[PDB]
């Protein structure tokens, strides 16, 4: 797994591997309401449960 | 005229700062850092190495009596066996049978190899520190180096720079650190003269042009088989060969913040902490008034496209009507959008194109080209690319950071809850008011 601050990675006598995340959704922040509490959900699950 | 700012302690992405003076033309500087390195102080205590046993021929001595004496030398040892009878390829030695006796004894000193592998113990004090710097002046790149505190300063273009304090203290290295052929461990190693018989430092000496060498190593003789001249003896095996083969992991590869160890001499570099400001002096003769300066009367902003990825995914279309040929600065007024643009050329009538990258599901902002405004607005849509090979290019978010369709939502939702209450009250308020006064 890719934490958000990135992972780093080696194999054998080789040089390290560096790899971070991007965002992506499947919801809109536009449009009907159910549709925008998916889209911050996927990003932020932690405070969208709370807030609610 | 002084300027001072802050630029966060990240390698490999550029920063800009406006600077500016009334009456006059203003200047963008971008500036991008590529090193930083700290340097602990060091101290010796000990070292270690091999060791070696020394065994000289026996004295055997038949139908008399042997005795032996003290001395001071390291481990020493001696002791005498009695009904020994010893052969050889031609026969029996000596003409007695009995009342033989041998004389055993054995010491042990310093390995002649302890010249080549070697290890050695420090302790470590406060670091130093220094960085290495690129700027982009008046179109060029120039390069300087400076100590990170308050006492350097360096002259480039006849401009002056001074970089630091930094606004963290950490440091990756413990009190007590090893030392070995580029390896940095950290290990609690014992005080001198208080070694153990099987474990790290069983063997310690000060220096490696001393004499005088400590040791704790188990030695005691053993009685000799039967027909047989030798010296037989047990002894505990050196530590510092099992110590190679099982010390593990070095800091390179377990220390937090991505740092990188070095060893001659011993320095970390690139840790990802804290914070570098910067202070600056320019000299009056760069500066161009206003008078003399082309200017720009008349603009519009469209943005056709955004995609809030990590990268430069946004372009803009921006009108101008310009006085006269000439350069201006382009610099962006909000924090939430970094324009990639330092300047941009002008002439007549006609449009000019910047890109930008932010975060924003909805984005609004002010641009300023050569001491003018407009505003920009947008909808974006998200990547589908799911992992990359470089960090953003942008600030994070907030929590009031949200697109203008939820916050609609919100006020709708909100309001209605609170008509409801407001109308329970006006009835309760009329009704004991005149259930008071009508008594
Ligand atoms: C979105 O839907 C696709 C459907 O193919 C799925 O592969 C993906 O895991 C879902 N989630 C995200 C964040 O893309
Ligand atoms: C090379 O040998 C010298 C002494 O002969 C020693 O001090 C030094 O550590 C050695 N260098 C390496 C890289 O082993
Ligand atoms: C040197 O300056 C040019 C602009 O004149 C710029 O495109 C280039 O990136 C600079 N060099 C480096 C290493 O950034």
């Amino acid at each position: 797994t890719v934490p958000t601050e990135g992972l780093e990675v080696t194999w054998g006598n080789n040089e390290p591997y560096k790899y971070w995340p991007q965002m992506s959704t499947n919801g809109t922040a536009h449009g009907h309401p159910h549709e925008i509490i998916l889209y911050y959900y996927e990003l932020y699950p932690t405070m969208t449960v709370v807030i609610v | 005229y002084e300027h001072v700012t802050v630029i966060p302690n990240t390698v490999g992405v550029p920063y800009k700062t406006l600077v500016n003076r009334p009456g006059y033309s203003p200047m963008v500087l971008e500036m991008e850092l590529q090193s930083v390195t700290l340097e602990p102080t060091l101290s010796l205590d000990y070292i270690t190495c091999e060791y070696k046993t020394v065994i000289p021929s026996p004295y055997v001595k038949c139908c008399g009596t042997a005795e032996c004496k003290d001395k001071s030398l390291p481990d020493y040892s001696c002791k005498v066996f009695t009904g020994v009878y010893p052969f050889m390829w031609g026969g029996a030695y000596c003409f007695c049978d009995a009342e033989n006796t041998q004389l055993s004894e054995a010491h042990v000193e310093k390995s002649e190899s302890c010249k080549t592998e070697f290890a050695s113990a420090y302790r470590a004090h406060t670091a130093s520190a220094s960085a290495k710097l690129r700027v982009l002046y008046q179109g060029n790149n120039i390069t300087v180096a400076a100590y990170a505190n308050g006492d350097h300063a360096v002259t480039v273009k006849d401009a002056k720079f001074v970089v630091g304090p930094m606004s963290s203290a950490w440091t990756p290295f413990d009190n007590k650190i090893v030392v070995y052929k580029g390896d940095v461990y950290n290990m609690d190693y014992p005080p001198f003269g208080a070694g153990r018989p099987g474990q790290f430092g069983d063997i310690q000496s000060r220096t490696p042009e001393s004499k005088d060498v400590y040791a704790n190593t188990q030695l005691v003789l053993q009685r000799p088989a039967a027909g047989t001249v030798h010296v037989p003896y047990s002894q505990a095996p050196s530590g510092f060969k099992y110590w190679l083969k099982e010390r593990g992991a070095s800091l390179q590869h377990t220390a937090p913040f991505g740092c990188q160890i070095a060893t001659n001499p011993v320095r970390a570099v690139n840790c990802a902490v804290g914070n570098i400001p910067i202070s600056i002096d320019i000299p009056d003769a760069a500066f161009t008034r206003v008078v003399d300066a082309p200017s720009v009367t008349d603009m519009s902003c469209e943005v056709p496209a955004c995609t809030h990825s990590s990268d430069f995914g946004g372009v803009a279309i921006i009108k101008y009507t310009a006085s006269k040929k000439g350069k201006c600065a382009v610099h962006s007024m909000t924090n939430a959008v970094t324009i990639r643009e330092a300047d941009v050329e002008v002439e007549g009538n006609s449009q000019l194109q910047i890109s930008f990258s932010t975060a924003l599901a909805s984005a609004e902002f002010r641009v300023q080209v050569c001491s003018t405004q407009v505003h920009c607005a947008a909808a974006c849509h998200p990547p589908k690319d799911h992992i990359v090979n470089y960090p953003a290019s942008h600030t994070t978010l907030g929590v009031q950071d949200i697109s203008t369709t939820a916050m609609s939502w919100v006020q709708k939702i909100t309001g209605g809850v609170g008509l409801i209450v407001a109308v329970a009250a006006l009835i309760l308020i009329v009704v004991l008011c005149v259930s008071f006064s009508r008594h």
